[PDB]
């Protein structure tokens, strides 16, 4: 009773060290993952000025991707894009289409099957363990084109700053299955370009859409990884603050119980002495 | 043909009438880019915007006046108001001139787009510049690439890609200034 | 009998009947707590003796908010039927908007999001707090108080910067016609003929900073 | 037999016995006098028998307030029609020496015992701060030359309190419904004067200070207040099941308080953060505006029927009301008024009118 | 979980309103249900000692025992709160002496001292007024001996003295789960087992609110029904796994499929041991 | 309080001079609400904390 | 705490001492095993505030 | 080593020990500050890991065996 | 945890002014000049208010 408070104090005083440690650890990871993110931000731009940005397409088959975290101490980041992927799956699904749901991160498979169990078909995880590369993102992309959809939707949290993480949806279309159909503007918007490929335009557009899906998947899971680190650094600094406040109230109450203990045993000793003397 | 005007302007509509109001409309990668392809301008004379890209690096954002790109049908050169061209590149050297000085990167292969506003986008995977390649381990690799002919077509294609990369890396390492 | 030490004392603070004179004795017992512990023995003794409670916070006192009134704890169930009727109708709005400011800043300290309506009541409640600061040994008459509460809860002190309101509520009392406070003291009530007039005299106020 | 009080937390989680001993525990400003006045206002006006208010060791201002408020309500009539009054006041308030406060509860008990034994009818005995009887004996017994007991109290605490409390009973000849407020010193329930009072009571209503600091009034701790009427053979099956379900949700939320404090709300499971939301709904819904508090709050008082409480809490428990906000449940009567307050507070975020509607600029004469 | 033999002393320790008197009343009502199906050498005659309770609660229990039918086997020795402190002090010894007739004639007894804490409080009053010097929490020095010389009279006798038995169920009320108090530690030290009930398990719906970790029975499974022993070691072992892989069950996200089976299996077992009152099985 | 007050109340400014007392304050059990510092701090007009 | 893990006898390894735990008395190859066991269990007790 | 004080040891120890013990007790003052922080050894800064390794060197250095004073 | 150049330039000025305030609160003492050589300086109040 007056000893369990002394152990609770030591437990909370240790939690206020562990969370401060991993706040510093997440800060050190965030400051060097931001370097890779703002270098990876470049290559996504030529595809979104060459292929445009068409989220609201009439795909008859879609693959949505929710890019989540692996370690689950992030603070409402993974469920934010779970809300967003159940909002965008309730935006394209109005015509009777097939949707495949995959997720990158173990916090995706644990929060996507709760909202939707049948369309979820694949779980990529252990991505951020060593580092995130482009061969890895391209292997994930090839396992996404093991299915044959007409669109791909990527959901990720974009590292605007260390405070703001705007959840970005990113779209890729299958080449002449939907990309050539969505460009037909009384003719085509792609006929201005002179194809210098070894083969025809459908083959270079197939290769271009695979390369575009790879670079947006790489940039998506870089942006989400460093925004995960930033939300962990901010989420273990609202945690060590609350664990300092709880420790302060515990120390004040322990001191009250300490003083009341010394007075209580003293009064009992005095009563026992006056009952004799 | 144009019967589905998709887009971030119009995704906002179908999303706002069908998603819960506690979420604002999610962002899109077109909101983060300032430079489009069909729009007006960004040539102004001789030097046009060249954007050299790898996944792990940005190597050039500066304005150049000519670019020498190694397409699969040969090394072509991009002047200022060049015709719009989606060009698949084979393994070769990319030369970004500005005047007397130029930056020569040997790349690994990957497309290079020229846009109707003169914006040129070189998009390769590994751009290993010429003063960091060794000239000794190239022959040690293309020796096995010349020798090994497997039974499967997959490693056959890998060996053909190997020899067309290593042979091009031969021709651009002895004849350097 | 330490409860009887103070209850024998503090029960003599009474309001007598008309048959005894109608005289009154108002007490203000002062208790010093230790670490904000209002659950001490002597503190809980006098809390169950006295009518109200004025709880002065030690973390509000170091943030410059002086008198550091804990508005959530500070209660007085005996003065409600005993406030200035001009103040009773304008500070019924003051304590409720300070309640929402106590609800917003107690959860939204993380910097999670600005809902842009809870963000409105955060810098409204920051204006009511700075309007309720006061210097020492300078009491205000009740008529010059309920106009400064009228000037703030009716939005006349809106978009004045929060480090101006000490200088701005001094601008309100100095520039408003002193005949306003004479009507308000004598009626004891912001009459319909006066709030239409007092809204006018607050628009003609040179607030600092514009 | 049950006594419907109109208070939601009392009628749901610790129902009062009609003819039983009721205890309101709490210390120093938690609200056990406003609870006793709401119980007077609800039960005593709809009773039919006589009442006896025994003010033991309380404020003299409160006794004068009750006397004047009972004159206005006709419960106490003065002069020629005095015999149609329904209440006897016996006042031993806190200005009295410790001999008087130690014995005024016995005087009020005797006035109740006459109506129970001789007149033979059902009476109500409201004793404000029966703790002051124990305290006044503790003040006297230091000078009667005795060895003190634990915390500083008299050795004869339990037997004095027992011999007083064992007279406040329902018998075969009459009924005494006893509502006694019990003060706790330093908000400590393990103090011997509340801990001895706990055994003499059928319904316990423990008011806690932290629930009052959350704004939830009446500040009844639902996980510390009990009743012997909370039994499926007494109040029914669905009432007892709804009460146990509300207590299960509240206990499951109390077990989640540490990780919500130090890790954040964002790291629980989905069923855990459904439990947290339903518990934050039923914490606000257990609060209620009192008709005796409408002079210092401004909200009208809300007598809730027992069936209305069972129906509304079954609605929150099953999940019919996961859609409303939390503050829709704060200080309302029943499950209709949570929806009325929901549209009242979601028309408020749309409440932005044009042109400020002046009609004051230069009003002519 | 806490099996109880004829002749042992099993403490029912808990907070207030957690289920102590409920377990005692179920134990008496079940002996009524069992005495009809056993011969006269197997019957158990119950004694309920109510120290420091109300007269209303005792009258309620007598009404319950007459409606069930347990009063043809039950004595009730009630020293209520209005009674003198020497009567509340001597009532457990009075009830145990009325129960020792069955121990001494070869029959079987079941004595339940409800609120033995209240007997200690009455003894403290009676000893503080006799000017005996107080000790810890103003209790006398011999408040351990007060309870040891009472609880040691519950015995299983040898066959020379008749083979009778007396099973004691003392009840100790704690203050917010504090079992480190003086009388709580004394009676924990005296008795064989303890049935520790919790006010946090009581409001989880787990009724009887038994803390399955801290509940011990030092007769062991030597005094258990066979067959119940064949399931009880398994039930104990899976509850022991379900307790320890919990304090991680808040994170229901990561399905582990080895811990999760243990968690929902222990949930099946924990929901199994819930029980409505006044109906012993 | 009376022993500490009878000491510390002789340290004042009179009309003839003043005594100014600098007192080293030990805090038992690092508890500022312990009665020896909580009675001593009621007399202090300044604190001079020397930190390492 | 050793007992509600089910471990019997519930001997605390990090609280049980002997004067026979000298390397002079029980030899070094027993004392090193005992000291290594206590070191390993104490470091696990340190790691339990993370791995729980 | 953080709670054990000696208010004499300023100019009351061996001078060859005083040349070194100031550095030894200031290196341990950083190790006690970062030790319970970085219990894990996975994701570490190159300044905190160095004082962790130094503090772990000094800690095993100071421990000695019984009945053999040095 | 982040770096010296992480924050703004007005934060640089807050760091600079506070670091020259932290040094300006230091003072050589006249009693300690026997074992530190440098003479001590009795600073008046009108000088330290103006200096800060
Ligand atoms: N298994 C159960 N199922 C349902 N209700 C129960 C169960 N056990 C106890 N209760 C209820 O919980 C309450 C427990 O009161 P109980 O009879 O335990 O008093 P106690 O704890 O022995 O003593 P005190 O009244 O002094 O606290 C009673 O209202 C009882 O009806
Ligand atoms: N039911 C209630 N509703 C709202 N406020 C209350 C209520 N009960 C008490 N309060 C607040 O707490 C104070 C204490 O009320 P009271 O019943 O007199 O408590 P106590 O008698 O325990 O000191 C009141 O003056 C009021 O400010
Ligand atoms: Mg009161
Ligand atoms: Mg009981």
């Amino acid at each position: 009773s007056n000893q369990a408070v002394k152990q609770r104090i030591r437990a909370i005083k240790n939690i206020g060290k562990i969370t401060k440690a991993m706040k510093m650890v997440a800060a050190s990871k965030m400051k060097n993952a931001q370097i890779a993110v703002e270098q990876s931000r470049g290559l996504v731009d030529p595809f979104v000025r060459l292929f445009g940005d068409f989220p609201a397409v009439n795909s008859n088959k879609s693959v949505v991707v929710a890019v989540t975290s692996d370690k689950g101490l992030c603070g409402g980041l993974n469920s934010n894009i779970t809300k967003y992927t159940r909002a965008t799956l309730a935006t394209t699904e109005s015509e009777g289409k097939d949707v495949v749901v995959v997720s990158i991160g173990d916090k995706g498979r644990s929060q996507l099957t709760r909202i939707e169990s049948q369309r979820y078909q694949l779980a990529i995880a252990d991505t951020y363990k060593v580092r995130v590369t482009f061969g890895q993102a391209s292997l994930i992309v090839e396992e996404l084109i093991k299915h044959n959809p007409q669109s791909y939707q990527i959901l990720f949290n974009k590292f605007r700053s260390a405070i703001s993480f705007k959840p970005t949806v990113a779209t890729i279309l299958s080449p002449d299955l939907l990309e050539k159909q969505l460009e037909d503007v009384t003719g085509n918007s792609l006929d201005a370009y002179d194809i210098e490929a070894s083969h025809e335009r459908s083959d270079v557009l197939r290769d271009l859409t695979e390369f575009h899906l790879g670079v947006t998947l790489y940039n998506a899971m870089l942006e989400n990884n460093c925004s995960e680190h930033a939300s962990r650094m901010s989420a273990m600094e609202n945690s060590t603050k609350s664990a300092g406040e709880m420790l302060g109230k515990l120390t004040l109450d322990y001191n009250r119980k300490r003083q009341a203990t010394i007075t209580t045993e003293l009064i009992e000793i005095i009563a026992g002495a006056s009952a004799l003397m | 043909e144009a019967a589905a005007p998709a887009g971030p302007k119009e995704f906002t509509e179908v999303w706002n009438k069908k998603a819960p109001s506690t979420l604002i409309v999610p962002e899109f990668p077109s909101n983060y880019t300032a430079v489009k392809a069909v729009g007006e301008g960004q040539v102004h004379g001789d030097a046009f915007p060249v954007n050299f890209y790898t996944p792990h690096s940005i190597l050039s954002q500066a304005q150049k006046d000519t670019v020498v790109l190694p397409g699969v049908d040969g090394y072509f050169g991009v002047k200022a108001s060049h015709v719009p061209t989606i060009a698949q590149l084979k393994p070769g050297v990319v030369e970004l001139h500005s005047g007397a000085e130029s930056e020569k990167f040997f790349v690994s292969g990957g497309f290079a787009f020229v846009h109707p506003n003169g914006v040129t986008d070189i998009c390769v995977l590994e751009a290993a510049t010429l003063d960091q390649v060794d000239p000794a381990a190239v022959k040690s690799a293309l020796a096995a690439a010349s020798a090994a002919q497997p039974t499967d077509e997959f490693e056959q294609a890998a060996n053909r890609a190997a020899i067309e990369l290593y042979s091009a890396l031969e021709s651009a390492v002895e004849a350097k200034a | 009998d330490v409860f009887y030490l103070h209850s024998r004392l503090l029960e003599r603070a009474a309001k007598l009947s008309k048959e005894l004179g109608g005289g009154s004795l108002t007490a203000f017992p002062v208790i010093e707590t230790q670490a904000g512990d209002v659950s001490a023995y002597i503190a809980t003794n006098v809390i169950s003796i006295t009518d109200g409670q004025i709880f002065l916070e030690t973390e509000l006192f170091y943030k410059g908010i002086r008198p550091a009134l804990n508005v959530g704890l500070s209660v007085s169930r005996v003065g409600s039927a005993a406030q200035f009727p001009g103040m009773k109708q304008v500070a019924g709005t003051l304590k409720l908007e300070l309640a929402q400011y106590r609800e917003v800043a107690a959860f939204a300290q993380f910097g999670s999001d600005l809902d842009a309506a809870t963000q409105y009541v955060l810098e409204r409640g920051a204006r009511l707090t700075e309007m309720l600061k006061q210097k020492q040994f300078a009491p205000i008459p009740i008529e010059r108080q309920t106009v400064a509460v009228y000037a703030a809860t009716k939005g006349f002190l809106d978009k004045v910067r929060v480090q101006d309101i000490v200088a701005a509520e001094e601008a309100v009392i100095s520039q408003v016609n002193p005949a306003v406070f004479k009507i308000l003291k004598a009626n004891g009530k912001i009459t319909p003929a006066l709030d239409a007039h007092l809204k006018a005299e607050l628009r003609k106020v040179k607030l600092p900073g514009a | 037999e049950i006594l419907v009080t109109g208070i939601k937390v009392v009628d749901l989680l610790a129902p009062y016995q009609r003819g039983g001993k009721i205890g309101l525990f709490g210390g120093a400003g938690v609200g056990k006098t406003v609870l006793i006045m709401e119980l007077i206002n609800n039960v005593a006006k709809a009773h039919g028998g006589f009442s006896v208010f025994a003010g033991v060791g309380e404020r003299t201002r409160e006794g004068n307030d009750l006397y004047r408020e009972m004159i206005e309500s006709g419960v106490i009539k003065l002069g020629a029609e005095r015999g149609n009054s329904k209440c006897t006041l016996v006042y031993g308030q806190m200005n009295e020496p410790p001999g008087a406060r130690a014995r005024v509860a016995l005087t009020g008990l005797t006035v109740a015992e006459y109506f129970r034994d001789i007149e033979g009818q059902d009476v109500l005995l409201f004793v404000d701060n029966i703790f002051r009887f124990t305290q006044a004996n503790s003040e006297v017994s230091a000078l009667l030359g005795r060895i003190p007991s634990a915390v500083g109290y008299q050795p004869t605490l339990a037997t004095d309190l027992g011999g007083l409390q064992e007279r406040i009973t329902t018998t075969t000849k009459g009924s005494i419904t006893s509502v006694q407020a019990v003060y706790v010193p330093a908000d400590d329930l393990t103090d011997p004067a509340p801990a001895t009072t706990f055994a003499h009571l059928d319904a316990t209503t423990v008011l806690s200070r932290s629930i009052a600091e959350l704004g939830i009034y009446p500040a009844v701790d639902p996980l510390d207040s009990t009743s012997r009427m909370l039994n499926p053979n007494v109040i029914g099956a669905e009432h007892y099941n709804v009460a146990r379900g509300v207590q299960k949700v509240l206990q499951d939320y109390k077990n989640l308080q540490d990780i919500i404090a130090i890790l954040g709300m964002d790291e629980l499971s989905e069923e855990d953060k459904l439990t947290v939301a339903r518990a934050r709904k039923i914490q606000r819904f257990l609060s209620q505006p009192f008709q005796v508090a409408e002079v210092f709050t401004g909200t009208p008082g809300k007598y809730v029927d027992l069936a209305d409480t069972i129906s509304g809490f079954q609605g929150v428990l099953t999940g019919k009301y996961d859609d409303l906000p939390e503050m829709a449940f704060y200080m309302v009567g029943d499950i209709k008024e949570v929806k009325e307050k929901a549209d009242k507070m979601a028309k408020d975020i749309a409440s932005r009118k044009e042109a400020d509607n002046k009609k004051v600029s230069e009003e002519l004469k | 979980l806490v099996p109880i033999g004829r002749g042992q002393r099993e403490l029912i320790i808990g907070d207030r309103q957690t289920g102590k008197t409920a377990v005692a009343i179920d134990a008496i009502i079940h002996q009524k249900n069992c005495n009809e199906q056993v011969p006269k050498a197997q019957r158990v005659y119950c004694v309920y000692v109510a120290v420091g309770q109300k007269r209303s609660t005792v009258a309620q229990l007598v009404k319950l025992f007459t409606q069930t039918g347990a009063m043809r086997y039950t004595i009730m020795v009630s020293a209520t709160a209005s009674d003198a402190a020497p009567l509340q002090f001597l009532a457990p010894y009075s009830g145990c002496a009325m129960a020792e007739y069955f121990r001494d004639t070869g029959k079987h007894g079941l004595i339940i001292y409800d609120d033995l804490s209240k007997q200690s409080v009455a003894y403290r009053q009676m000893s503080l007024l006799l000017r005996r010097p107080p000790g810890r929490e103003a209790f006398p020095g011999d408040v351990f001996y007060l309870h040891s010389r009472l609880l040691e009279r519950a015995a299983k006798l040898s066959k020379e003295l008749g083979g009778g038995s007396l099973t004691a169920f003392p009840v100790i009320e704690t203050q917010a789960g504090d079992v480190s108090a003086y009388i709580a530690t004394n009676v924990i030290s005296i008795t064989d087992g303890q049935i520790f009930l919790e006010t946090e398990l009581f409001y989880k719906g787990i009724r009887p609110a038994l803390n399955v970790g801290l509940s011990v029975s030092r007769v062991g499974s030597a005094a258990q029904f066979p067959g119940m022993k064949q399931v009880a070691g398994t039930l104990k072992l899976e509850l022991a796994q379900y307790r320890e892989v919990a304090a991680f069950a808040q994170f229901g996200s990561d399905l582990d499929a080895a811990t999760q089976y243990v968690l929902e299996r222990g949930a099946r077992l924990t929901e199994m041991l819930k029980q409505k009152q006044f109906a012993p099985i």
